[PDB]
RNA sequence: UGACUGCUCCCUAGCAUGCUACUACCG
RNA sequence: GCGGUAGUAGCAUGCUAGGGAGCAG
């Protein structure tokens, strides 16, 4: 926290990697030996040697990772378009990417038509397309990073925000896993850097053996790897019209990130019934379930839901290292101190601030996460619940407490400051009284950013728990963004589920014999993705049936809504199922002469088959 | 699955046994026959069974130690891919500037970033619009990082020859403007 | 892991264990090699060795495959399958081998310790690639003998010409000369550090190097053993004998630098190989220099086999041809550095085999082939791929150090492969003209094995002395010492004043060390020192076994001096066969 | 790859391994080309060859359709139906096929080296496709048996008019006179470069 | 040029378990 | 007379592996 204030006087020129000069057989090298942190200070590298033979394959990973290199081989650049730090230019050119538009399906256009569909004054319309991008899209979007600001803290009351975190995280289990455990999906996915002129992430996970992987994971417990950013563009269907970045991380930073965090990251995913739902499914009535769980038993409940303006590009820096170390607080036996310390500074270096590639350049980047990490999701929820915790803290501390009626909250206030302000060590006894009352009169339901809160609202009106203006206060002076009511919602009848979560309304319909709450999307969605694709995908229905399988699927809840035309969306796409199996068919009969069956086919055309996929018997 | 070891005896058996049933003799030799060709169908069951069972293992086995050394190429392939770029770019250190700041500092370490912006020897500006230009390298030769440059190219965003006597006020709507300015150190 | 077996050229995976170079066996040959030989180890992509926990069998043929990895008789699972079975070994391609019949010489070739004259037989003996593995396996047995030795623990040194210095307990003394050479590396601290390229005189240490360093403290001397890298070209090429002179360029003009180096070009650019066949002094030096400006539009390369036989290689090439078409190979040891280093573009190039910069030529020389093995020839065809060569050196010359054979001689025929192909069918050349010789070499070595093919240039004087003095012979040590010696350069001097300034050929090293503290005569080298003779030397006796005196040591020793050779009869030489002039001793 | 097969008059998607211009034959086309003369090889939408990795089989008349794939016989899981059988060849237009009745009109000119009069005799006793068919592959065979000779290149140059000129490895010369146009093409160290337009004689 | 997670549908191959069936051996 | 065992066929259930596709943060 002082190392953040003093950091902003000294030049900016004297943070990063620190390189010097090595030899390999008589030949000079620049290889990186330490690493200069805004917050962290100045930390220098275990096991460095100057003059060594021939180098093993680990240490050319290593040496190929590094900017040093790059950096020092290259061109001077002095980029005027954006306000952010450069550093070097790797080649002569300056490279412009383009995004281009979608394709259009007009057999699915003409059918939707032919049917009453895109009529003048209807309540459905398209609002769903692929937009098209310029040539400077990508550092446009990239000089967004500029809405970070160095931010300090009040440290004595995010040292109690902490520790009723940790409380919130206390049911798992986790630790560190040897190479052969490691389970990764998908290895046919890009690699990183300089990574991506040789292969896939299958190459370097079959070229490395498992010994190999744990001696370099072994490695980063008492050196910093600092590695390079690669910046993509999005090619993806959408409501509005801003261009959309994500980050690739280089291999040799997730495959030991994964090692670190992966046992912890499953043992989350695993678990019913708590207030992170990431891994629950919305299928076979996990949605009536996450209802019932996060309702628990409030007296007075109504139900609130905020937004976060810019979340990634603006998240100040210290709250992403107490993500990190709220994480990395499970591996009390198989890690020592300092390994602990190594693993959060090669994190800082590799995920917080390091050298990004946008078109053929490098730049600096100056905080903020970088969605693409082997953590992201999960890191996202701790912010969110430190975020709320501190709205409930400056709800409860910042009310004229003479005029409280009930003595226990009076007498909570009163500890609340003497454990905030007038106790240096941690009183376990008062965090859980604290969390009790929070999880009593406050229950919540996270997923990466995203919450519902079922609230106490007479206390709410009497200041004693947080509101919609506690966020907008907390967010205004500890994110250095402005959160506008115009975003959140609030609703006073629980026979209506939440108005949004995760772009799904709900609603309360009677299956069988009870009443059970299911979500449907915005049908303009699912007609937006029924008629623009990327070519050879679609504009062939024939070539992919399963498509719209699934589309039907994700659709099937409209025909319960009492508005008309939401479940013609569904009946539609039946309609069209059929039309391409019996196109299939006949079309196949004729030209050549095999002659096809519909044997168990016609089960996609009746709604039998999509009912099933709501009604709670996990049939898979 | 014709030649196997009992094949045979259970093939003779067999035709012993059924020669003998044509004989049209009593009924001892037929229980015999019974006997007889059932125990020898019986022996023979896992003689067909084993050999079927260790072949498909003895497939996967070769396939498996296929597959390994097919990695192994691979692996042995990206490694020199990488031994080449290293040594590579290694080639334009600069080696003289490189060593005259290396030798100043006190312990042999200097940060990352000050590299470039003393040693290098090429310079590459990307200008906006026209006023940005005339405020950064307005002339033939101007001054950055406490250097002195001199122009050597300007291209647009088409990588197309523009000219320093066509870069004016009134003729900047003409340009595709994300201009590209090449220099080196003068001196 | 994978590539093509020594003897079928199929695809294989299958490496051996037992034999110390691993090469590539194939399946058939494999079972045939680990059944009629105790070389009971194969290696795959992963060892055939059980991998029970607790367990240690290292054979091939009592192993059992079950599920994944591979077990014994003592841990077979009942899902079992015996590896060594059908007469053929369990890996990659089984279905697509074709065996061989060359097996009971590849397996004697195996299993050769190298300890007698069949050893060498069978190693010349054999088709290609057998030739090849066996240099190769030789050369890794005579390095490990050679690595199988101490460290010269040195903490101080008096002077030049001074050393004390101890090798380790159990180990003996080296061998002694440049022949064995001695390359070090000490220590300071945490690395190695740099020593010298030296060779020790005796044992007072005087210095028969080329540099001199501050020693002392924590010195290493060692005769550096080096991995031997495997060999891609056979040893020889065989030739044809072309109708166009494609890219060969006779001039317009005669560059008449000798007067047959026409009909020399004429029969050397049509086959793609030649030899000069050279007595000594008698064209072996600049027949090269002549053609490279009869040919001068024609890459031509220079090579010879030690770093010592550099002389004719280095001096004739500055002296006359131009200062730009010559070119210099030179490690950075000690050598003439006379031409340019660090230049690819050049039509002479001066090296020797240890290290070039790889590319291909046209024509090519190669000197020294008589201490030149099929491995030499082999990695010279390797690094340079040439349209024609000639391999100058003669069988009438000295073997190559090989210390490995203790019963019988290697003779001519045993030299390598090219040096009895032109044994067999005959030299590619043969010279008659002596530069600077008086006939005594003529009539010796005509009635040896030049089969006088070569007559009197200059006139016999008979100057030259030979005497009825015998010697006798006494080992300390691996070098011997020879009391008639110490007493007979003393008797061999007493009134004669001619062989006063002559030299000492060396057939032990040590004794003439002796000499030179005693009398003092220069030391001159037995194997690699042709060209180094001077107008007068003498040849004396210094031995009498089996050590020197067979038949070729003396065919040069003869040639070192001109006018005045005293080659007095030391043994069971080839007395009766000449006049030679003699005195008596009193 | 649809193309046509037209003597048997078949929409086709297979074709010849190993032939001339990969000509197009209909299933039982395609298997009198095959047991007509030998030409145990054919190419569909996608090559026939066992899929399991390190295993190899050129031939056709053994292998089996597997898995949403293509197994063999040496390498063997057989739960599958053979590719050749019955008389025809697996493949689309498996139907809708007639056949051809002179069987070897391939099998007597696709066979020999293209250089006979008895091409130019067949191809005059041919139908209008059948004689392009002719057409077309003896522009085939000229061209390469055209690519079967050696490259001339000038090293050092002399006055023009009078050059110096060395070839090829081993490889015969054609005919002498301004027929074959030597315009080739020059490298500075890994590209082409302006050459122009020459001819030896 | 194509990041990190979560859930769901379809097709093929293998393994394990269970149900039924057909022969044969044994008591 | 009943049970056990050994192969063979059909059917069902859950995992692992491979491929194609859909949604969400
Ligand atoms: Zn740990
Ligand atoms: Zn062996
Ligand atoms: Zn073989
Ligand atoms: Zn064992
Ligand atoms: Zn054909
Ligand atoms: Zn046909
Ligand atoms: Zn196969």
């Amino acid at each position: 926290n002082f190392n953040v204030l003093f950091s902003t006087v000294f030049p900016p020129t004297s943070f990063g990697p620190l390189v010097r000069k090595i030899f390999v057989d008589g030949v000079p090298f620049v290889v990186s030996t330490g690493y200069h942190f805004r917050e962290l200070g100045v930390v220098h590298n275990q096991d460095v040697n100057l003059h060594s033979s021939r180098l093993s394959f680990k240490e050319l990973l290593v040496y190929a990772a590094d900017p040093a290199m790059h950096a020092a081989s290259g061109n001077l650049l002095l980029d005027k378009r954006t306000t952010c730090f450069s550093v070097a230019a790797l080649t002569n050119n300056v490279a412009f990417q383009t995004v281009k538009p979608g394709n259009f399906n007009k057999d699915f256009y003409d059918f939707a038509v032919s049917k009453g569909f895109f009529k003048e004054g209807s309540s459905v319309e398209l609002k769903h397309f692929f937009f098209a991008q310029d040539g400077n899209a990508a550092i446009s979007d990239y000089d967004y990073y500029r809405y970070n600001l160095p931010t300090m803290c009040d440290i004595r009351q995010l040292l109690f925000v902490v520790e009723v975190v940790d409380k919130y995280f206390d049911c798992y289990d986790g630790g560190c896993i040897n190479a052969n455990q490691v389970i990764v999906n998908n290895l046919d996915k890009s690699a990183g850097f300089p990574f991506n002129k040789w292969g896939k992430a299958r190459l370097y996970y079959d070229s490395m053996s498992y010994e190999d992987q744990d001696a370099l994971f072994a490695y980063t417990k008492r050196n910093v790897i600092p590695t390079i950013t690669q910046m993509n563009l999005k090619y993806a269907i959408s409501a509005k019209n801003r261009a959309r970045t994500v980050a690739g991380v280089s291999i040799c930073s997730t495959m030991t990130n994964r090692q670190f965090h992966q046992k912890l990251l499953k043992s989350i995913a695993a678990t019913r019934g708590a207030t992170v739902v990431i891994g629950t499914s919305k299928f076979y009535g996990g949605w009536h379930n996450m209802l019932k769980t996060v309702y628990s038993d409030v007296e007075n409940p109504h139900l609130m839901g905020w937004d976060y303006p810019k979340c990634d590009r603006a998240m100040p820096n210290m709250l992403r290292i107490m993500a990190s170390l709220v994480l990395a607080r499970k591996h009390t036996t198989c890690c020592s101190l300092s390994h602990r310390f190594y693993r959060l500074a090669n994190e800082c270096a590799q995920v917080l601030s390091e050298m990004v590639m946008c078109g053929g350049s490098l730049y600096v980047k100056p905080g903020g996460t970088s969605s693409g990490d082997a953590t992201t999701a999960y890191a996202n929820s701790v912010f969110n619940i430190c975020q709320a915790v501190t709205a409930n803290v400056n709800a409860l501390l910042s009310t004229d407490g003479n005029k409280i009626a009930d003595k226990y909250v009076r007498n909570l206030q009163h500890r609340l400051y003497e454990c905030l302000y007038r106790n240096r060590d941690v009183d376990t006894d008062f965090v859980n009284e604290f969390y009790a009352y929070l999880r009593k009169h406050f229950s919540m339901m996270i997923l990466s950013d995203d919450a519902v809160v079922c609230f106490n609202s007479t206390y709410a009106s009497q200041g004693l728990v947080a509101s919609i203006k506690n966020f907008k206060s907390v967010l205004y002076y500890q994110n250095n963004v402005f959160m506008s009511e115009a975003k959140c919602w609030t609703e006073t009848d629980l026979t209506k589920g939440p108005h949004e979560f995760c772009s799904q309304h709900t609603m309360l319909v009677k299956q069988g014999d009870d009443y059970v709450y299911l979500p449907y999307p915005d049908p303009s969605r699912i007609l937006g993705a029924g008629c623009f694709v990327d070519d050879i995908v679609k504009t062939d229905g024939t070539l992919m049936i399963e498509r719209f399988v699934s589309l039907a699927i994700d659709a099937y809840p409209l025909t319960k809504h009492p508005n008309q035309e939401y479940a013609d969306v569904f009946h539609l796409y039946l309609q069209y199922i059929r039309k391409l199996h019996d196109e299939l068919t006949g079309h196949m009969l004729d030209m050549y002469s095999v002659m096809l069956t519909n044997d168990n086919t016609s089960r996609y055309w009746e709604p039998e088959f999509y009912e099933a996929m709501y009604t709670p018997h996990t049939v898979l | 699955f014709s030649s196997l070891p009992s094949y045979a005896a259970f093939a003779t058996a067999q035709e012993a046994y059924e020669q003998a049933v044509a004989n049209g003799d009593s009924e001892v030799v037929l229980k015999k026959l019974k006997k007889s060709l059932n125990v020898a169908k019986s022996e023979f069951d896992r003689d067909a069974a084993m050999q079927r069972k260790l072949e498909k293992m003895a497939d996967q086995a070769m396939t498996q130690m296929y597959k390994q050394a097919r990695s192994e190429d691979k692996r042995a392939k990206v490694t020199s891919a990488m031994q080449t770029m290293l040594f590579t770019m290694l080639r334009k250190l600069d080696n003289d500037a490189l060593n005259n700041i290396i030798n100043n500092a006190r312990d042999g370490c200097v940060p990352l970033n000050i590299i470039p912006l003393t040693t290098a020897a090429k310079l590459m500006v990307v200008i906006p619009d026209y006023n940005t230009y005339k405020n950064t390298c307005d002339g033939t030769t101007f001054t950055y990082a406490s250097a002195l440059w001199e122009i050597q190219q300007v291209v647009d965003a088409d990588s197309k020859i523009v000219q320093l006597s066509e870069i004016s006020m009134d003729n900047s709507p003409n340009l595709a403007w994300p201009l590209i300015v090449t220099a080196l150190r003068a001196n | 892991a994978v590539g093509a077996c020594v003897l079928c050229n199929s695809q294989t995976s299958l490496r051996c264990g037992a034999c110390i170079r691993r090469p590539f066996l194939c399946c058939k040959c494999c079972y045939d090699h680990v059944i009629s030989t105790s070389h009971k180890l194969v290696l795959s992509v992963n060892p055939y060795v059980c991998n029970a926990p607790g367990c240690d069998v290292t054979d091939v043929t009592q192993l059992y495959l079950g599920g994944m990895s591979y077990y014994c008789k003592s841990h077979k699972p009942p899902i079992s399958f015996p590896l060594c079975a059908n007469g053929q070994v369990f890996g990659l391609y089984k279905n697509t081998c074709v065996g061989s019949d060359n097996v009971t010489d590849f397996n004697a070739i195996a299993t050769c310790d190298w300890t007698n004259a069949g050893d060498y037989i069978l190693a010349n003996t054999c088709t290609e690639r057998l030739k090849l593995f066996a240099a190769e396996t030789l050369k890794a047995t005579e390095e490990t003998f050679k690595l199988s030795y101490g460290i010269a623990t040195v903490r101080e040194v008096l002077s030049d010409r001074e050393l004390h210095l101890s090798w380790e307990v159990g180990k003996p003394r080296p061998p002694l000369n440049r022949n064995y050479v001695f390359t070090g590396y000490r220590v300071t601290k945490n690395s190695k550090v740099q020593i010298g390229e030296y060779t020790f005189e005796k044992g007072a240490v005087v210095y028969r190097g080329t540099t001199t360093y501050k020693l002392n403290v924590g010195d290493y001397f060692v005769l550096t053993s080096h991995t031997v890298m495997p060999l891609s070209a056979p040893t020889l090429v065989p030739q044809e004998h072309y109708v166009r002179i494609t890219g060969l360029y006779p001039t317009l003009n005669i560059s008449d630098e000798f007067s047959s180096n026409v009909a020399n070009y004429q029969k050397v650019g049509m086959q793609k190989y030649s030899t000069l066949q050279g007595p000594p002094g008698t064209g072996k030096s600049h027949f090269a220099i002549g053609l490279a400006l009869y040919y001068p539009s024609a890459r031509i390369v220079y090579t010879a086999c030690s770093h010592a036989a550099v002389d004719a290689l280095c001096e004739k090439a500055l002296k006359y041809l131009p200062i730009d078409k010559c070119s210099r190979i030179i490690p950075a040891v000690e050598c003439f550095d006379k031409f340019k280093v660090n230049s690819t573009l050049e039509q002479y190039v001066f090296c020797t085999v240890n290290a070039l910069p790889e590319t291909t030529a046209d024509i090519v020389v190669f000197d020294e082939i008589s201490m030149a093995t099929n491995y030499d020839l082999s990695v010279v065809n390797a690094r340079l791929r040439a349209k024609h060569y000639v391999y100058i050196g003669d069988p009438a010359q000295l073997p190559a150090p090989r210390t490995l054979l203790t019963k019988g001689t290697l003779e001519p025929e045993y030299f390598n492969s090219v040096c009895r192909l032109m044994k067999t069918i005959g030299p590619d050349m043969f010279l008659g003209t002596c530069r600077r010789c008086p006939a005594e070499i003529v009539d010796t070595v005509s009635a040896l094995v030049y089969d006088n093919k070569l007559k009197a240039h200059k006139d016999k004087s008979a100057q030259c002395f030979k005497m009825f003095y015998k010697g006798v012979i006494t080992h300390d040590v691996s070098s011997a010492i020879n009391r008639p010696q110490i007493g007979v350069v003393r008797e061999f001097l007493t009134r004669n004043p001619a062989w006063r300034k002559a030299v000492f050929i060396s057939p032990y090293n040590s004794q003439n060390a002796v000499a030179s503290k005693i009398l003092g005569l220069p030391t001159q080298t037995v194997d690699s020192s042709q060209g180094s003779e001077y107008d007068y030397v003498i040849f004396t006796q210094t031995t009498e076994t089996a050590h020197s005196c067979n038949v070729n040591r003396f065919n040069v020793a003869i040639t070192r001096a001109k006018v005045g050779i005293l080659c007095i009869m030391s043994d069971r030489d080839l007395y009766d066969k000449l006049q030679f002039t003699s005195l008596e001793i009193p």
